[PDB]
């Protein structure tokens, strides 16, 4: 039972959709818990654009590093060869961008980090209420209704309609977003299916070989490095652990615990 | 050599009207020690007895001037002044 | 080195996000002069309400709304101290691993 568990591990898809519905919970946990949504006429839009930026970096960055295959690819980049660096390079990147893409849709879809990042920026020469022959109470009222200040002057109706709008616009550019990254994948496959040498079964074989020569190889070498500290023991202790000892005791002296701290 | 002197008070019973003036030689207000109002243009009042009092100044006669109106026994306090402290009046509603 | 430090991080990362520590530390640290209401001829009882209300002391006499304004920016530059911190110790694990990928000998 367990091994149809590891099988359907082994399905991209399958961890790509864990990774994705694992970020939108932690988003929404953490939009839901520490966001506040900061009220200063001065620097609002630098708070909310950091909410939309920082974690999406983040996430892209930790999703690039954790491979480790990746290293050994910038090692041999710094003929057949390098079409098949690009190959994983290409695989590789998929997963390591789909979850700032999932965080980057969920936030723009629910709205609130736009509502909040954007707000001073609307348009209000067109609404009549606001003149403010001042000029400057005008941006800071613009960057106070949207987080928490109801404010009941008539200006409430009115703050609806911008949050309304600015919604909207959010919410396009999710699904604009959305539609761009779909299409990309569509011409990256292009790629991945034009350049490519090997054929379609040619190239899946060839992971499942590597995969496989990889765990076959740092088995062997765990089972090397066994043997060798094995043959370090029963040369200087004269007998193999785990075995039968009541043959022969070296009897080590103090001059020979040095011998095995050369490694 | 800045001198200030609380006037104008004195005793009014419920529904009455009493004005303080204060003699200077920015400002604030105190009662007992509580807060009352601030005036500079700017002008607050405490939400404890929002609605009721008013605060202004003149830096022509360098004197500023507060009007409460209505005055009930719920606000029997001494009234004081602050830019330094000023010597305060005792004022209580009946 | 990277177990080491990742703990400390996590604390220091978690507590400028929560922005409780350093609502109640630099909060004598604040601004008044912008504000006109603190005039405090003395010079002295403006620092004393400036640290007292932040820690539990309401003080409603106008200076709340005041104070949550003072409380906001200082909970506002938290935040991006974390964030800050925060991608700081990334670029820095990065050219870290760089080390570990070009000085190393091995494979």
């Amino acid at each position: 039972l367990n091994n149809i568990v590891s099988s359907l591990q082994r399905n991209g898809i399958f961890i790509n959709s864990l990774i994705a519905a694992l970020t939108i919970g932690g988003q929404q946990l953490f939009s839901s818990s520490t966001f506040s949504c900061p009220c200063q006429v001065g620097k609002n839009f630098y708070y909310g654009s950091a909410f939309l930026v920082i974690p999406a970096l983040i996430l892209l960055v930790a999703g690039f590093a954790l491979r480790s295959q990746m290293w050994t690819i910038t090692g041999e980049y710094c003929p057949l060869e390098c079409k098949l660096a690009c190959l994983r390079f290409f695989s590789i990147t998929g997963r390591a961008v789909i979850a700032p893409l999932t965080w980057l849709a969920v936030t723009l879809l629910t709205g609130t980090y736009y509502e909040c990042a954007a707000s001073e920026f609307a348009s209000v020469d067109h609404y009549p209420m606001f003149d403010n022959v001042s000029a400057s109470k005008r941006e800071e009222i613009l960057a106070g209704f949207p987080c928490c200040r109801s404010a009941p002057s008539d200006v409430i109706l009115v703050r609806d309609e911008i949050a309304l709008l600015h919604r909207y616009q959010s919410q396009m550019l999710g699904w604009i977003l959305i539609t761009l990254a779909t299409i990309a994948a569509l011409v990256s496959c292009c790629v991945a299916k034009c350049c490519s040498p090997l054929t379609s079964l040619q190239h899946c074989y060839w992971t499942s070989h590597l995969q496989n020569e990889r765990e076959l190889f740092e088995q062997a070498a765990e089972q090397h490095s066994r043997l060798l500290m094995m043959h370090r023991i029963k040369k200087l202790f004269g007998f193999i652990p785990g075995s039968e000892d009541v043959k022969h005791i070296r009897i080590p002296s103090c001059q020979d615990w040095k011998d095995i701290s050369v490694p | 050599q800045v001198q200030l002197v609380e006037s104008g008070g004195g005793l009014v019973q419920a529904g009455g009207s009493l004005r303080l003036s204060c003699a200077a030689s920015h400002m604030r207000w105190y009662r007992q020690r509580e807060w009352v109002a601030a005036i500079y243009a700017g002008t607050h009042y405490a939400d404890s007895v929002k609605g009721r009092f008013t605060i202004s100044r003149d830096n022509a006669k360098n004197t500023v001037y507060l009007q409460m109106n209505s005055l009930k026994p719920e606000d029997t306090a001494v009234y004081y002044c602050f830019v330094y402290i000023g010597q305060g009046t005792q004022v209580t509603v009946s």
